[PDB]
């Protein structure tokens, strides 16, 4: 049976139903004669449900008939979502016709259980040398991504999409939480021109939308990533800002009249973070690994939104302007990026010794660069000058050409395995390649390509 | 039902106004907010005509009142 | 607040007056007529009009009800309407009936069954329930095709499930676990 | 027609009027027998207005009759106000007698 709208205050709509046909929590409702969808938040009693509209409420009146769908918001899933832009309801927002899906899934489900955890600490190879050496990724892991704009974030995301599609036979889902419309059109045309659009499903929840759309858009993209995980694959899930997901939860909790918690946040802050982050795991069928960019409010790490977010993150990647001004791409800071997988029980002793040796040589070069800046090159000893030469060779060997950046560098891209990265950086750290010049170590793949670069 | 016939005949002669769905009556005025009984067909964001050429906009469509 | 929380002192004042002046059936008929008059749609449209005073709403309710109200019931209607509590008038009547059921030592029992039960079967269940509850009981029988056998007794919050659907659910819970 | 005071909480006083004679917003009201003026702030519905006193509320009770003036608080204007000290209502609070003005103006514009 259908209901009637009894109250419209903003985006909050109360709909009255008969008493034996009250719809469930998180059920999708449809207003008759209009293209408006509602999501049930609360059951108030006497048949009246309190819901959030998934669009504009301008022009709605009391007395309109509302149909119940019998289920939660159901999005198209499968191979037909690849190459397509979608909203939070799964409707296409590119002008390319209907999605020809074979299956629709609801966006609310539980986390995978304790017996469904895959076990171990298996690494996800990205093919990027600085990521697979300094801050390694786990399958099922979570990556915080830091830095501003113009230092190569989008190029790193397209290279991760291309590498997980071609070398590991997996897929990618982008979920833009609070997506600016100009940058989403730019990102769509950049992924058409880099031939990586058909490897990723795009879901946008834009900035000019009411905040329940911006709250549920990551659940929509995670549902498509769960279908890709349940076909036996290893999936990447990109979240454009996790702080806008947190702020959309603050806005939706302020619209329902909940009593606010400390520093203005919603009282269900850790629970709404945990419902999203516990579904991103490694299971017995496949894994979803997430890359999420993080904004920090007021440069305060002890603010409740980054303190709730950093409890779920397994690695951080910090992007730097000073590495990008030296011409080194990708611009990952090797001293500021951290990982929980950088541990000799997880990755073995050999990888840990090579990565901590590279980090000691770059830290000693960082303080000796201020020594050379304060007093000149003649203050340093023979061992200090030898470490400066090895450190510049290490610093140039961290750079790598990318397949999606072949317009920029003018070179073919390279995929480097983890074995070649540990062997090459061990070969620089043991002094095996002190006879090469430093400019042979710039923008190659393995250490053998630097050896053939130093003959030309 | 348990309503008697004489009581029903007293009910049918009551003076009850027929409230049109596009019409309403002002209940309260405070601080630029006018709360109105009625107006059962008003939309969210619809203009409301008051006497003297004054106009308003409906923002709170509650169960028994409209805040404009 | 709930409707019973607001409707409690009006029903307690009416029950204490009707027990003090021996007018229990008069106030029970008066509050039944007042509840049924206040739930009719035309009277409900009249009682929500903003230009009417509370005295005119009480005067319209007294003129509609007429000979079914004595003078202290009319005083009760003016006291209810002056405190703006006219929408409570069904709930007040229900709570009055509950108070009268505690005074005459009786309980209103709903019995639902899979097939029709005769007067011998109702007198047998009523005597067992009168021995258990220590009250005079009043049974109200009803049918249900969902049960395959047996009866379900409901007396307030007390539920006695003697149907075989509940024994089927107990066997399903006992073999599922 | 006159109203009656139904509530006094601090400086805020609620007055009930008959439904055909509700005073407007910023209408001045005179309490009978006590020298106090009320200014209407809000119309609350059911004939009730909410107002603020232009004097102390120590001599006020519930049930006092309140008259409406039909206009706002009007103060004297012109060159009769020169050399004088007045309060908010335009009464002289020096001891130099009455203000011989020729025109009064409402304070809301
Ligand atoms: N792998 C790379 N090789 C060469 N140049 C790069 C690379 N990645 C980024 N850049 C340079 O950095 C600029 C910013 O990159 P982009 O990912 O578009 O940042 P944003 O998306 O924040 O604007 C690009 O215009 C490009 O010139």
């Amino acid at each position: 049976s259908s209901g009637r709208i009894v109250q419209i205050i903003g985006a909050v709509i109360d709909v009255e139903f008969p008493r034996d046909a009250v719809p469930s929590i998180y059920e999708a409702l449809k207003v008759q004669g209009v293209e408006t969808t509602l999501e049930v938040q609360q059951q108030l009693g006497d048949g009246v449900v309190r819901s959030i509209a998934m669009g504009s409420t301008e022009g709605l009146k009391r007395g309109l008939n509302v149909d119940s769908t019998g289920a939660a918001i159901s999005v198209p899933v499968g191979k037909a979502t690849l190459g397509r832009i979608m909203d939070v309801l799964g409707n296409p927002i590119d002008e390319a016709g209907p999605i020809g899906e074979e299956e629709r899934w609801g966006i609310h489900r539980e986390a995978p259980s304790y017996a469904d955890q895959a076990g171990g600490n298996e690494l996800l190879e990205t093919g990027i040398k600085v990521i697979d050496l300094v801050c390694p990724f786990a399958k099922g892991g979570k990556v915080g991504l830091f830095g501003g704009a113009g230092v190569g974030k989008t190029v790193n995301m397209m290279e991760l999409i291309r590498n997980i599609a071609i070398e590991h036979s997996g897929y990618s889902v982008f979920a833009g939480v609070g997506e600016r419309t100009r940058e989403g059109n730019d990102f769509y045309h950049e992924m058409k021109d880099s031939n990586v659009l058909d490897k990723v499903a795009l879901v946008y929840g834009q900035m000019n939308e009411p905040p329940g759309n911006r709250l549920r858009v990551a659940l929509t993209g995670l549902t498509m990533a769960e279908k890709f995980r349940d076909e036996g694959r290893d999936v990447l899930l990109f979240i454009d800002n996790i702080y806008r997901y947190t702020l959309a939860g603050t806005e939706v909790s302020a619209l329902l009249g909940r009593m606010p918690s400390a520093v203005g946040y919603q009282p269900t802050l850790a629970e709404e973070m945990g419902v999203l982050q516990e579904r991103i795991t490694s299971t017995k069928k496949g894994s979803i690994t997430s890359i999420q960019a993080v904004y920090v409010p007021a440069d305060d790490l002890t603010d409740p939104s980054p303190a709730t977010t950093f409890a779920h993150l397994d690695a951080t990647v910090v992007l730097s302007r000073d590495i990008a001004s030296l011409g080194i791409y990708p611009a990952v800071d090797p001293l500021d990026s951290t990982s929980r997988q950088l541990d000799p029980l997880v990755i073995g002793q050999d990888h840990y010794d090579t990565a901590r040796g590279v980090q000691y040589v770059l830290q000693r070069y960082k303080e000796l660069k201020d020594i050379i800046a304060i007093l000149g090159m003649d203050e340093l000893s023979e061992a200090d000058k030898l470490l400066v030469a090895r450190a510049r060779k290490i610093q140039r060997f961290l750079s790598q050409p990318f397949f999606v950046a072949e317009v920029f560098t003018g070179s073919p891209g390279k995929y480097v395995s983890l074995k070649d990265t540990i062997a090459g950086f061990k070969g620089i750290l043991n002094g095996d390649y002190d006879h090469l010049p430093e400019q042979a170590f710039y923008m190659v793949g393995g250490i053998e390509e630097a050896v053939e670069k130093a003959k030309k | 039902s348990e309503i008697s016939e004489i009581i029903k005949g007293r009910i049918e002669k009551l003076d009850v106004a027929s409230q049109a769905r596009n019409e309403g009556t002002i209940v309260s005025v405070s601080d630029g907010i006018v709360r109105i009984y009625g107006l059962a067909d008003v939309m969210y964001g619809e203009m409301i005509e008051f006497p003297g050429g004054v106009y308003g906009m409906a923002l709170n469509l509650e169960q028994d009142s409209v805040g404009a | 607040a709930e409707l019973t929380t607001l409707a409690r002192p009006y029903a307690k004042a009416a029950f204490e007056y009707a027990q003090a002046h021996q007018q229990l059936a008069d106030w029970s008929a008066a509050l039944g007529v007042l509840a049924a008059v206040s739930q009719d749609d035309t009277v409900r449209q009249l009682l929500k009009e903003p230009q009417l005073t509370s005295s005119a709403k009480a005067q319209s309710l007294i003129d509609v009800c007429g000979d079914k109200l004595n003078a202290p019931a009319q005083n009760f209607v003016r006291t209810v309407a002056e405190n703006k509590r006219l929408e409570l008038l069904p709930t007040i009547a229900e709570m009055y009936e509950q108070l009268k059921a505690e005074q005459e030592k009786s309980v209103e029992v709903e019995v639902t069954s899979a097939f029709t039960l005769s007067k011998e079967q109702q007198d047998k269940l009523a005597k067992a329930l009168s021995a258990r509850l220590s009250r005079e009981v009043r049974l109200h029988a009803s049918e249900d095709a969902s049960l395959i056998g047996g009866v379900i007794i409901r007396a307030g919050d007390l539920v006695i499930d003697g149907s075989v659907r509940g024994k089927l659910a107990k066997l399903a819970e006992a073999l599922k676990s």
